[PDB]
């Protein structure tokens, strides 16, 4: 967006020496076929386990029984003959 | 106010009539003037 100087104008570009025209043109680089080499193993001996863990520990229980329940020799009360 | 402007060379001159002239005498002139460009600036 330059302003044209009317007192000192200039013309378009003139030819100048050039950079040997084939040396600015590249070759198209020619890929050969390739292979991810080797026979891959199916599994890996991992350093960490792959499953979930638990944040807190919960107390577990198992039921037990008591035993054969016996009789008893109670201390027996007195007879309510109007004193009680 | 009125500049000297001819179309033919020497059609106006500057005159000095000297009374005494020594050896190796000379006359050093100095001008200021407007000259023109052919092919006007033409707005670009």
């Amino acid at each position: 967006m330059a302003l044209i100087n009317p007192q000192f104008p200039y013309a378009g570009p003139v030819p100048i020496p050039g950079p040997a025209p084939t040396e600015t043109m590249p070759l198209l680089n020619y890929r050969v076929e390739g292979r991810i080499a080797g026979i891959q193993q199916a599994r890996q001996f991992m350093p960490f386990l792959q499953g979930p863990h638990r944040e807190v520990a919960e107390q577990t229980y198992y039921a037990i029984g008591t035993g054969i329940q016996m009789g008893q020799t109670f201390n027996q009360p007195l007879i309510n003959t109007q004193e009680g | 106010d009125k500049p000297i402007y001819t179309l033919q060379y020497g059609n106006v001159g500057f005159v000095v009539n000297p009374k005494t002239v020594n050896q190796n005498a000379r006359l050093l002139m100095g001008y200021e003037y407007f000259t023109s460009r052919t092919e006007l600036v033409n707005a670009g």
